[PDB]
């Protein structure tokens, strides 16, 4: 029952030590709480909301979203949790129209993974909408939610849930080096029409066949830069998930 | 065509689905795993780990490392309390531990719970101390002895620095709800069971240093979206 | 609980300690065939740099706030190890750390040791910033933490040690290999690892692969007039090696 | 027709009597290895509780209304049962039971007993309104179906027993385990139970595991001067067990 | 993908469809089932239940006990009529018994029911008494002669408690629909075989109190939302 | 005059889970709540789900309380949480009722 904390070691194991207890069949499954069920349930990772301009449709009407973890924060606190982590990846889109208009009529969107060095597409009429060998995908008004399978991308073994230093002429400290996945990006399909709408697509991913890296301790207050650990939020103080209590002899 | 029907769930898309996908990216190759040191399966392991409580939650020690520190008074000839908590996994404090949050990423709990404490004092100093735990449907104690009928360790703080112990899981279901609200597991308190007692002219005070984690008697059910976290608005980058 | 240490050619001991946890169990090890990146025949200055090098001796009060590094850039003018880091632009080593803390009978307080891996520091300021590089890496000047003034803030990291620097809770710290200084339980504490990235090996000056924190957990103090007492930090590195040899690095 | 009965120290009879059914046929038992939720090895108290014990006399005329009890809470005060059961957070027992109810050859009536689960009762008010605690656990005291005034009505249950008090029918009850004491067929009735409940063991005194109902069929008659007969039940707890021990409840 | 082609049936939702869906809940497992006691398959075991019959339901006695139960009159020399019931199984009063209930859950019923009988009043008395059945197709009898005609018991009252008997399945069809329209089944009738004889003194009366079950003859088809009960508005909480 | 294309979303919230507070809470995120969607033209949703109790049977009925003794009966044993259900389609012109 006695120990040396100090040692790293965790402390006097055993609970039949203190305990007189009776035999008991504790036969209850550690499954729900494998890597390949807690990080494997998907979330929400990004918001693609656009409006169809019309004044110049053939321009404006795509977007671009440089892929990450960090800005929808219970996923990235899956994450945030190691560090790095390894797995495939089911993507899934949830486009929604909205009518700003009477109708909305046939609609159909494409979605593109822009690797880092493809050409980024700069309007909504770019040659960039080709993609003889771009991971490109269709959506359409009455369609089921599009998904895919993505396979794990690093350049190395993992990915750096964080990183610490930069790209050699030093600026981007931490996953801001590492963590150049390019971007997502998507365009409506259908030509030029007479419905103001806009398009909104929340974007999900399981991370699944996972591995994991080395824990690391929880977020405890709220985010604020993406690919930066900063938490000291201007004109706010630090306001962490413990709460005060009068007294610590009163539970 | 082969014949087929359609029943319902079809169509939908559930964050929580179990299913094969077509490939994006067909005939690439991930990277190879490198033997990495620090593998994980579960996080039983990570329930495993010894973190401290923030046991000392207030005002005047909260925006420090003291609020996980309590401090002891050689000067008192008496039985009383030094401090008590709760004992429900996601409560205050215990949910900032990371078993804590852990449990707070879930919804039913089980098995006992190992707790530890250091005499963090000067090393010339002596105390024997009451470590205790209250079966619940009851107040919390108000005397040493009313703890002494609960079940409870006394320390004899030997030469080795920690006593570690466990509250017993006794719950009337194999699980309990990782979240109370209107409802308890127990509480967690701590007596004089001794005067502490320094030597002439060491510091007129001690300190003390609380642990938890998981015993191997220890699971979760019902993994959730944390209560103990809160993102407002956009996640600026 | 007694313990004598000898890397390359030098040699550690404390009379009154606990054994080191080696991180995740992982004895120190060279590279493999099987997993490697580099090339060449890397570069092994076995003894002359798998051996020990210590900081400057940081001293420690009740009114102290903490201390960290990170490595290999705490290491960088460890001789040979300094220079076959700076010279090469890949290498990987793990560690053997050992801090040096002794104290009377009469004195009470402690500290928490942990290793502690990438450990992306927060900005000091809030909103878009970063640290800067001269911060980040500190040599082995390291970064104690003060109450006050610390220039180009905007580029600073924070100083709020019970966040862990980056928003983090500490106590839930021990989730990384770690010790307690306790004067009470020793006179010192251990902790040894092995390489880890995710790479086979890394870019030493850019990258600090590995970070070791120590902070004050309870707060220093003997009645004595030695009111205070140094701390300082022995490390060897293990199975040191460097590939990509050119020009000494700026 | 006649039975002896003998548990933990004490001994019962009828000379007319038919046996009682086992409910659902399981004769008591302690819980299982295989089935346990507690960790402990738990408090047997066997032959010093595993006994006899009796609540006060009601009596009973052709204007009755009924009467019930619920359990563990109806024996709360039954010494070694009682306190065992006050100073442990979770337990479990069975139970036999008899109800002792002689008349002459001359005279008329029928009681139907039933044993009876979690017999959820029915609030007395319309509306959004529960049952008091006061109420549910009348203790031994138990509740006596009567025509007027009960106060904090609002928290009583309803007296409504052709409805179960529940909102169920009568007649139908016989779905339970029960028995009827019929003055011509015996002069006495008797039914024992296992353990039950959705959970392995149970927190006593927050929930009455079981109940036990008793209901005036037919009217109480006599020619003779003897107007009314006494009823009184007698209980024995089986395999009863006790986990978590702390001090006593209120 | 494999040549396929959709059949009509396809697309419906149907309360009482039959298929394998996919999971809301993956990776959950459910609770151990403990060996409670009371066990069930079907419902032909809560059948095999006796429950009273609300007999008497008049409103003299409906708000009671009493509807359960009948009185008897030791002061009549005749042979003359107790009472009488249909046969029906989801007929009044019947319907209201258990029995009655599963089967108001049902659309068919078959095979032969139990009927059982206690003499209640007081021990000291004497009589025997006609139990008997009347095959339909005809009126319900009106001279106790006519029920010697119809399938019947005579009960001899002895030291034991109860008279238990059965009304034959005698529809023409292997089954009948558990409820008549237009429709019947036949009837139960009950009669003073002897006059009933109370020694003297003893009180000038006496009760009865009659139960059903089936029998293991028993069975139902074509399960439906009971007629017995009503749901108006919106259930409040 | 119209209802146009309509996506709506469910989940199932376990008790402790965070409620939904508004149609654009943080809370429709779901990374492990069972959500699910349906839009106009698709088929019938179903799911299978487990039985779910901390105990071995759901109680129909209870005799006693939570600890501190109100709520008496089904309401302390039946905590089970909630469904929940929110229009995904961003701002529309069309005013509907939605009902399941």
């Amino acid at each position: 029952a006695l120990d040396a904390a100090e040692t790293g070691h965790t402390s006097s194991v055993q609970p039949e030590d203190v305990i007189e207890t009776r035999y008991v069949q504790t036969s209850q499954t550690r499954d729900e709480m494998s890597l390949e069920s807690f990080l494997g349930r998907s979330g929400c990772i990004h918001e693609s909301k656009l409006e169809v301009t019309l004044a110049n449709y053939n321009k404006e009407n795509f977007t671009v979203w440089a892929i990450n973890l960090q800005e929808m924060a219970q996923i990235r606190r899956k994450f945030e949790l190691f560090t790095y982590t390894r797995f495939d990846s089911e993507i899934t889109l949830v486009p929604c129209i909205s009518a700003l208009s009477q109708d909305i009529g046939h609609i159909t969107m494409q979605y593109m993974y822009v690797p880092p060095g493809a050409p980024v597409p700069n309007s909504r009429d770019d040659y960039a909408w080709q993609s003889g060998t771009n991971a490109s995908v269709f959506w359409q008004h009455g369609q089921a939610y599009p998904r895919f399978s993505l396979p794990f991308l690093s350049v190395a073994s993992a990915y750096y849930m964080f990183y610490d230093g930069y790209d050699e002429q030093d600026q981007n400290y931490g996953t801001a080096n590492t963590n150049n996945m390019g971007s997502l990006c998507s365009r409506i399909v259908t030509e030029k029409h007479i419905h103001k709408v806009h398009i909104m697509t929340r974007i999900y991913h399981k991370a699944k066949h996972v591995k994991a890296w080395c824990p690391r301790p929880p977020r405890a207050l709220e985010y604020t830069r993406a690919h930066r650990t900063n938490f000291k939020i201007e004109d706010r103080s630090i306001q962490t998930a413990i709460v005060t209590r009068p007294i610590i002899t009163t539970a | 065509g082969l014949p087929v029907f359609i029943t319902p769930g079809s169509g939908q898309f559930l964050t929580t689905d179990d299913f094969q996908s077509p490939c994006a990216l067909p005939w690439y190759h991930p990277t190879k795993e490198i033997s990495i040191p620090g593998e994980v399966k579960n996080l039983v392991e990570i329930c495993q780990v010894d973190s401290l409580v923030p046991i000392n939650n207030t005002d005047t020690y909260i925006n420090s490392e003291n609020m996980y520190s309590v401090v002891l008074q050689s000067s008192i000839n008496a039985p009383d309390k030094i401090f008590s908590i709760r004992t429900d996994v996601a409560s205050q404090p215990l949910a900032t531990t990371l078993i804590g949050e852990i449990s707070s990423y879930f919804t039913h709990w089980t098995g006992s719970l190992r707790f530890s404490f250091m005499f963090c004092g000067t090393a010339n100093t002596t105390v024997k101390l009451l470590l205790a735990y209250t079966p619940p449907g009851i107040a919390e104690p108000t005397t040493r002895k009313d703890a002494m009928l609960g079940t409870h360790v006394i320390w004899d703080v030997g030469l080795q620095s920690t006593i570690s112990m466990v509250v017993p899981w006794i719950s009337a279901s194999h699980y309990r709800n990782t979240s109370p609200g209107r409802s308890t597991s127990g509480y967690i308190t701590c007596w004089y069971q001794t005067r502490l007692v320094i030597p002439p002219q060491t510091p007129p005070t001690a300190r003390l240093l609380c642990f938890v984690s998981g015993c191997k008697d220890f699971c979760l059910r019902m993994a959730r979206d944390t209560n103990l976290h809160l993102q407002s608005g956009a996640i600026a980058q | 609980r007694i313990i004598q240490i000898t890397r390359g050619d030098s040699t550690i001991t404390s009379q009154d300690v606990a054994n080191a946890i080696v991180a995740y169990g992982v004895w120190p090890h060279y590279l493999s065939s099987k997993d490697a990146s580099a090339i060449d025949k890397p570069s092994q200055p076995d003894t002359s740099s798998n051996r020990f090098y210590t900081l400057r001796s940081v001293t420690w009060s009740s009114s102290s706030k903490g201390w960290w590094w990170k490595l290999p850039d705490a290491l960088k003018d460890m001789g040979i190890f300094g220079e076959n880091m700076f010279y090469h632009y890949l290498g990987r080593s793990g560690y053997t750390i050992h801090v040096q803390c002794n104290a009377s009978k009469f004195h009470q307080g402690t500290l928490i040791v942990a290793l502690i891996p990438e450990h992306q520091i927060a900005s000091a300021l809030h909103g878009n910033v970063n640290v800067g590089y001269n911060y980040t890496h500190p040599g082995e000047t390291g970064r104690e933490v003060k109450a006050e003034t610390r220039l180009n803030p905007d580029l600073q990291p924070t100083e709020e040690y019970w966040l862990n620097f980056d928003g983090t809770l500490l106590g839930n710290i021990t989730i990384f290999p770690h010790q307690f200084i306790n004067l009470r339980s020793n006179n010192s504490a251990t902790i040894i690892a092995p390489y880890v990235n995710a790479v086979p090996m890394d870019s030493m000056r850019s990258h600090n692969n590995w970070s070791l924190v120590i902070i004050p957990i309870c707060p220093l103090e003997t009645s004595s007039a030695i009111n205070t007492i140094p701390i300082t930090i022995s490390i060897s590195p293990m199975c040191a090696e460097f590939s990509g040899a050119r020009a000494k690095r700026q």
